[PDB]
């Protein structure tokens, strides 16, 4: 169980639920800036 | 010497429209990383 402590309440499971959306938003905004950099035709 | 002014100013204008575009192509990603924070 002590081995099974470092998975657990180190970061609260409800807080884990909130930061899952934070990581998903991080992935999505990283992708968003990637296709904003790639998509625009800076050449005339 | 008249046409040398025109031949110089035309490639200056090629620099002018190119720098105006890429400084904006600098700018559009320059403030874009501000709101990334």
């Amino acid at each position: 169980k002590l081995i099974s402590t470092m998975p657990g309440i180190h970061l609260s499971p409800e807080q884990q639920q909130q930061q899952l959306q934070s990581l998903r938003e991080q992935v999505r905004t990283k992708n968003e800036l990637l296709q904003k950099y790639k998509s625009l035709c800076m050449f005339e | 010497n008249h046409e040398a002014a025109t031949c110089l100013e035309d490639v200056v204008y090629r620099g002018d429209m190119l720098l105006e575009k890429i400084q904006s192509a600098l700018a559009d990603i320059a403030q874009s990383q501000l709101k990334t924070r």
